[PDB]
């Protein structure tokens, strides 16, 4: 069965239709890079709204809510594009956040060299996720880990209990859904540093295109670059 | 801050 504690965490995922129709309506209202930077910032509103609903995250007064979204947007932006092609990928295509599909080579094209390589690195963890049977269930509780991360407060007691909570949830259901799957729980947490050394390229490289004048106006994007 | 004021909302 599932543990009521990731019941509870699957309750703040946001709908994932009416998402897509709100930034889709943002895009239709420029680079294709300029376009994704708009798409990203759009994410980053979702993302701050999901915390700000989410269980354990809402006790937190303003300040430590701050510091651990600061520390992990390009993070959590990075686990949630890695995810989405898991469930809704397939070869040789890009799933966006809008629900558009588009084909790999185009759009890492569009990207450039640079990106390319971090969007390549990131298929390769979509290909080990999918041979792991990486499920929703233990997305949440990756998403909660990268949030209430221990290497960032007012309130650490609540932050380091959440943290030692997810995981022992995370163990037991991995334990006792894919038991055959050896070691299925440490192969997951493997992940979280390899995301989040993407992530860190990734926000080194948006940071020189901003500072380069090639990130349009993206108010919430920036501001969490310059955190 | 944006961020902040999205907290405090
Ligand atoms: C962090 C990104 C990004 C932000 C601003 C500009 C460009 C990328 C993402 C993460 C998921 C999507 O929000 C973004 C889209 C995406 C892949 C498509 C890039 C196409 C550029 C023309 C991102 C991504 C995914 C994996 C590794 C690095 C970036």
């Amino acid at each position: 069965s599932i543990p009521h504690l990731i019941l509870e965490l699957l309750k703040c995922e946001p709908d994932e239709p009416q998402v897509q129709a709100k930034i889709m309506a943002y895009l239709q209202q420029l680079s294709t890079f300029g376009l994704m930077c708009k798409m990203a910032d759009q994410t980053l509103f979702s993302i701050v709204e999901w915390a700000r609903s989410s269980i354990f995250f809402r006790e937190l007064k303003v300040d430590d809510q701050m510091k651990l979204l600061q520390n992990c947007w390009s993070e959590l932006l990075i686990l949630d594009h890695i995810y989405r092609q898991v469930v809704h990928g397939k070869e040789g295509s890009i799933f966006l956040v809008t629900g558009q599909q588009v084909d790999y080579s185009i759009i890492a094209s569009q990207a450039g060299a640079t990106l390319n390589n971090l969007m390549s690195h990131a298929q390769e963890l979509v290909a080990k996720l999918r041979s792991l049977q990486f499920d929703q269930r233990e997305f949440v509780c990756l998403k909660f880990l990268v949030l209430f991360s221990l290497d960032v407060l007012e309130n650490f007691q609540l932050v380091e209990g959440v943290q030692e909570q997810v995981n022992a949830a995370l163990l037991d259901y991995t334990m006792c859904n894919y038991p055959q799957q050896t070691e299925k729980f440490g192969q997951l947490l493997l992940r979280l540093p390899e995301i989040r050394a993407i992530s860190m390229q990734a926000e080194e490289y948006l940071y020189y295109k901003h500072l380069n004048g090639d990130v349009p106006y993206n108010n919430l994007l920036i501001e969490m670059l310059h955190a | 801050s944006l961020l902040k004021k999205l907290l405090l909302a």
